[PDB]
RNA sequence: AUGUAUUAAGGAGAGUAUAACUUAAUUUAUGUUUAUGAUAGAGGUUAUCAACA
RNA sequence: UCUUACUAUAGUCAGGACUAUAAAGGUCCGAACGGGUUAUCGUUGCAAAGAUAUCCGAAGAACUAUGGUAAGCGAGUGAA
RNA sequence: GACAUGAGUAACAAAAAAGAGUUUAAGGUACCUAAAAGGUAUCUUAGAGUCUCGCCUAAAGCUUAUGGCUACGUCAAGUAACGGCCUCUAAGUUUAUAAUCUGAAGAUUAUGACGAUGAGAAAACUUUGGUACCAACAUUUAAAAGUGAAAAUUGUGCAGGAAGGAUAAACCGUACCUAGAAUCUGAAACAA
């Protein structure tokens, strides 16, 4: 996830890597 | 767009008025284009003379 | 040594001088042109 | 002037008598005393058409999915001259 | 050598309180002048008409007021009028496409223009007092001293709001020796009548609070001719 | 059918331009608005394509070209090149129109505005820096901001020295076979 | 900024330059819920009013994705560049 | 410059008697014990109490 | 660098889906062969998962 | 676009004194402006021609501005 | 091309000049406090302002040019309170036409076109040749007085002082900088 790549996606695109770093932080726990 | 009003056909050709008001083609295409292939006769007579 | 010859310059001289038209409308711009045309100048004038 | 001079001369660079449109068209002539007369003839107008009951919008639901025209054995397919005028007889004889 | 006030709360001479540090309103500071205790101040030594009406013009992208006796302004009203406010901030000229009348007070006496020659002085006195000791502002409202000294120039310059509110003071019998009083002394005062016309309806609205002598109409005179429609707020 | 102004003959059909409608600046009345328009756009093209398109009266037209950076052709290399200027208008509405106030940034979440600030702030300090280079300098060791790194180095320092717990020698610097 | 605003006309003509009224820019969320472009297999069954005022419906849509697209980024809401791009 | 000058004669000009004198005249400060230098006024209480008499007085 | 073949007017400015090029800046159709090719699914923007003529 | 001459169109020269004039003078003292007399500094300078003081002209053969013409086998311009 | 030496040396000296408070944002430290935070103080970077002192001042101020590697929300039918474009022409230019001369290139003359540094109706509403002319100098003139323009009146000297045309609001310029304090020319942030 680069600095110059994270606005230049649609919100789907980036509300779908926030699940899976959610998603990390069950298993963690 | 609903599926109804997208498959509605509403276009009946003519023969003796244009499709479209004449002055439209020139917005279409650019008439002093080098690109322009469909030339009107009298240009053509002339271009052969 | 080099002199200031460049303080009070206008860009009007400079048009008339070392301008596109002061050099295809003259036999001796036409081969400038061509010249600088044939070496790649994108700046052929002024 | 080492560098500037040498870009492309705007009107926002120099006033002594320079002038450069920006194509914005021929809308009447000159007067010989530094008016301007517009030529209503040569002014545009934007044709906008009544949009009120219209149902077409710029977008068609993604559930009927792109198709083209087949055109089967007509090389010419869709500018096929005979097929505009035979499709013209059935359809709309009079015009 | 000058000498700055200081925003203290003080009295008025108005009928209404002008701003909240008023104290009191309608107090005599000073007996009645001549012209004040007369039913009707006439136009003694000044040309026919002069006097009846007083236009407000200001700059519709800056906030620049100037105040005049006839329907248009000139090169010497920017220069008698508009106080140095920093470089770049006080224009050289008057641009016929930036400057529009604010308003315009019409008087009921048609004939009295000694009022309106008095209702000009203090709205010229008020203004030079806005520009200047502007102690009010200082730590205040606009905060004009914790700004620097090019934006203290821009606020200093947007003065539509404070003329505005110098007009509803004006017309309400502030300043000393105005003559909008009315003194009978048979002793009982009051203010004259008064017709404020506007070009935006919201512009009346800087005023916390206008006088019961003024009656407030939309429209200049001589605008609509001008193809320029006046602001209502109703619509 | 009776316009208020008079129209031309020229008719389009099928205009390709694009009017943007912008906001008025603070301090000018409620009845002048700004549109950037194609720089050959005319006075007289707005008064007609704001009457027949939206419907709306204009008693004037204003109109000034914006000028754009001279630039190189890709960035920093190439040949000197000019953009194409841009083109604003401000016509003189006869009926008033007011904007509305922008969302306090605590009511922008519809548009993700946390996110986004989070990364406006981070090209803004990278901006910053490229700019101190620019200068010929660099931030100081001592000016550098602590990371979440540096935060925990200096909470495992003060647990060892007060004897909390018990310093002991790394397990997983390297998985060698041998463990000795 | 503490005057009485001024009552704008509801049907005046210059509010098809805004998704919303209150904010100018539409959601991002709600600005990607539209379906894809007219192929021309669709467009042959229409005459000339219906082409002429379809085109019209496409001027007025990209006036209105224009000025979304100023008033979003003068006004920093936030993000929605990405999903106007394929909406224009 | 005649000849260029040898890394032997150029270190001896350069940290011969040229070393950095340690500062030793260093005490503590009696209301607050940091470390401060002799006869000088603690940096940390001077703008704390420089402070501390603008507030209240 | 040489050889073979083919061809016989070149450049720039600005703009544009930053592999896609001209304000239509990723147009619309045909025929054939498609893993024994050529040299029984998912996917129209989560696109262009097809080359040749 | 420097500079020399010419050319067209324009501008500028505080104040005072003398002289036959209100205005007739390559007159006088002296600013602006134009020069560069002498000395000092500077000399990898602030400056590839500057600083300071001093000095000269300052209604004229004056000075200045924006354009134009004339230069490189022959030599353009040159109060030289 | 890289890296040494001189050398951590010279230099950062236009004879204007500084002093003490205050405050904003981001970040670094120390203490408070161990619920993270917040608070107090301090330093770095980027700003702002207050009181006092001095410097320039027919400027080192303001408004604008030539110009610009400073920045792009700079807004006009015309006059008051605007230029360009446009019309007219001077010095001149002409791969325009005609004629003529000429080793080719070209040159000459006439006409046309083009060419400002000049001339261009009205408006606080507007659309013949001294019966002369608008060079220099001097004088007079918008009536309370003085001063400076504008234009005109009269006159003086010789060195003897243009050309031509007339007479419902498009397009382009409008930001900033004027050289002692960040922008023009001098290779640059140059005592010119
Ligand atoms: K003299
Ligand atoms: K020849
Ligand atoms: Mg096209
Ligand atoms: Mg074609
Ligand atoms: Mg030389
Ligand atoms: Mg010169
Ligand atoms: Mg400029
Ligand atoms: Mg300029
Ligand atoms: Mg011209
Ligand atoms: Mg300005
Ligand atoms: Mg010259
Ligand atoms: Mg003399
Ligand atoms: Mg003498
Ligand atoms: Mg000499
Ligand atoms: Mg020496
Ligand atoms: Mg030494
Ligand atoms: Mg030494
Ligand atoms: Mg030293
Ligand atoms: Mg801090
Ligand atoms: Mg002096
Ligand atoms: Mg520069
Ligand atoms: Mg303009
Ligand atoms: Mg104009
Ligand atoms: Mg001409
Ligand atoms: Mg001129
Ligand atoms: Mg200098
Ligand atoms: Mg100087
Ligand atoms: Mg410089
Ligand atoms: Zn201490």
């Amino acid at each position: 996830w680069s600095l110059f790549g994270w606005g230049k996606q649609k919100v789907e695109e980036r509300n779908k890597v926030k699940e899976e770093l959610k998603q990390s932080e069950l298993a963690r726990t | 767009t609903l599926r109804i009003d997208v498959d509605e056909k509403t276009f009946v050709p003519t023969l003796f008025r244009p499709p479209a008001p004449q002055q439209v083609l020139d917005e279409l295409r650019n008439k002093y284009s080098i690109f322009r292939t469909r030339h009107t006769p009298e240009y053509i007579a002339k271009k052969e003379q | 040594g080099p002199r200031p010859t460049m303080s009070g310059a206008t860009r009007l001289v400079q048009k008339r001088r070392h301008g596109f038209l002061s050099r295809v409308k003259t036999k001796n711009g036409q081969k400038t042109l061509k010249r600088r045309l044939a070496k790649g100048r994108l700046r052929l004038s002024a | 002037g080492l560098k500037y001079r040498k870009l492309r001369l705007t009107t926002k660079d120099v006033n002594k008598g320079f002038y450069k449109g920006n194509r914005t068209g021929s809308m009447g002539t000159h007067t010989s005393y530094g008016t301007y007369k517009i030529d209503y003839t040569k002014v545009r107008t934007y044709v906008c058409p009544d949009l009120t009951g219209f149902k077409l919008t710029p977008f068609v639901s993604k559930t009927i999915r792109p198709v083209h025209d087949q055109f089967p054995g007509d090389k010419l397919g869709p500018k096929n001259p005979a097929t505009y005028l035979a499709r013209w007889k059935s359809e709309n004889g009079l015009d | 050598s000058t000498h700055p006030t200081t925003a203290i709360p003080k009295p008025t001479t108005a009928v209404l309180k002008t701003s909240p540090l008023a104290e009191e309103t309608a107090v005599e500071l000073k007996s009645p002048s001549r012209l004040q205790l007369k039913s009707e101040p006439g136009n003694k030594g000044n040309p026919k008409g002069h006097g009846d009406r007083i236009w407000a013009f200001h700059h519709i992208e800056q906030g620049q007021v100037i105040y005049s006796t006839k329907p248009v302004i000139s090169h010497q009203h920017l220069i008698r009028q508009q106080p140095f406010t920093g470089k770049n901030l006080v224009p050289r000229k008057i641009r016929k496409d930036y400057w529009r009348p604010l308003a315009m007070i019409e008087l009921a006496g048609k004939d009295q223009g000694a009022v309106g020659r008095s209702v000009y002085q203090k709205l010229r006195e008020f203004k030079k007092r806005h520009e200047l000791d502007w102690a009010n502002e200082a730590e205040e409202g606009r905060k004009l001293m914790h700004k620097s000294k090019r934006e203290r120039g821009q606020e200093l310059n947007d003065q539509k709001p404070n003329s505005v509110a110098d007009m509803a003071a004006v017309l309400a019998g502030a300043g000393k020796g105005n003559l909008m009083w009315q003194v009978s002394r048979l002793v009982k005062r009051q203010l004259r009548r008064a017709t404020v016309y506007w070009t935006n309806e919201q512009d009346k609205f800087h005023a916390r609070e206008w006088s019961d002598n003024v009656s407030h109409e939309v429209g200049i005179p001589g605008e609509a001719e001008k193809k320029r429609m006046p602001i209502r707020m109703s619509s | 059918r009776n316009a208020p102004f008079r129209v031309g003959k020229k008719q389009i059909f099928l205009p390709n331009h694009v009017i943007t409608f912008v906001r008025p600046l603070p301090k000018q009345p409620p009845n002048l608005a700004t549109f950037i328009v194609p720089l050959e756009f005319n006075k007289l093209d707005l008064r007609d394509y704001l009457y027949h398109v939206y419907n709306v009266e204009v008693t004037g037209v204003r109109s000034f070209v914006n000028q754009r950076m001279h630039e190189q052709r890709h960035g920093d290399v190439g040949n000197w090149r000019r953009p194409k200027s841009q083109k604003m208008m401000i016509a003189e509405l006869a009926k008033p129109f007011v904007w509305p106030k922008p969302p306090a940034e605590d009511a922008r979440e519809a548009f993700d505005y946390a996110m986004w600030k989070k990364q406006k702030t981070a090209q803004e300090q990278d901006t910053k820096f490229q700019g101190i280079r620019a200068q010929g300098e660099v931030v100081p060791p001592s000016q550098f901001e602590v990371t979440k790194d540096r935060k925990a180095i200096k909470a495992r320092q003060s647990k060892f020295l007060s004897g909390e717990e018990t310093w002991a020698p790394g397990k997983v610097n390297a998985f060698l076979n041998s463990k000795i | 900024e503490e005057l009485p605003p001024i009552q704008v006309d509801e049907n005046h003509g210059l509010w098809d330059f805004f998704y919303d009224r209150e904010t100018v820019a539409m959601a991002p969320l709600e600005h990607t819920k539209h379906g894809r472009a007219w192929t021309v297999s669709e467009l042959r069954k229409k005459s000339w009013d219906d082409l002429h005022r379809l085109w019209w419906v496409c001027v007025k849509e990209r006036n209105r994705i224009a000025t979304a697209n100023w008033e979003r980024t003068k006004s920093e809401l936030g993000f929605g560049l990405a999903e106007a791009n394929e909406r224009d | 410059p005649k000849k260029k000058t040898s890394h032997m004669k150029k270190r001896h000009r350069q940290m011969a008697g040229k070393a950095l004198k340690d500062v030793t005249h260093l005490n503590r400060c009696p209301a607050c014990g940091n470390l401060k230098r002799m006869h000088h006024l603690c940096s940390t209480c001077l703008g704390k109490l420089k402070g501390f008499m603008d507030r209240n007085g």
